[PDB]
RNA sequence: ACAGAUCGUGUCCAUCGAGAGGU
DNA sequence: ACTCTACCGATAAGCAGACATACCTCTCGATCCTGTGC
């Protein structure tokens, strides 16, 4: 035996998933949070990953 | 450059405003119009200019 | 002459700071 | 020959400017009024 803990990170509150949701005002770009139906943010080494790849389109 | 900026250029003598589109609105919660910094300050520049007019 | 109640589709509540987190 | 003082170059030393990995999650507050009116 051994003891073990649960901790309070579950996959229940962590799955997402964004097609055409909700949309911004200012930037009209994708709004942000999992609670309101936010989109994952493609960030600059990303960017630079694509451009590595030679992926232009 | 001669033809796309002036050195007599730098001086503001006449300037332009955003559209809305630059400056929304805030709808916030409950009904209260929460405006944008940005026409707060716009509207203090015009202040500011009546009064110099007027004051001239 | 003509000269309407709503109906039918309806868009979200935002921003600024502070704290706690986890790879 | 270098005194009476001027611009040339070559530094010392203080005055400010820009900025700090990336990803997302959650909660919690605040967004005006006091002197002045008849």
């Amino acid at each position: 035996p051994t003891y073990y803990q649960r901790l309070r990170h579950m996959v229940d509150d962590k799955i997402h998933a964004r097609a055409r949701g909700p949309m911004q005002v200012l930037t009209r770009q994708p709004v942000e949070g999992r609670s309101r139906d936010g989109g994952l943010r493609f960030g600059e080494m990303e960017r630079d990953c694509m451009i590595a790849h030679g992926a232009a389109s | 450059n001669e033809v796309f900026s002036r050195p007599e250029w730098m001086i503001l003598t006449c300037l332009p405003v955003p559209p809305p589109p630059v400056r929304p609105s805030i709808s916030f919660n409950e009904s209260q119009r929460g405006e944008d910094d940005l026409t707060f300050k716009l509207a203090d520049i015009l202040k500011a200019n009546i009064s110099l007019e007027t004051l001239e």
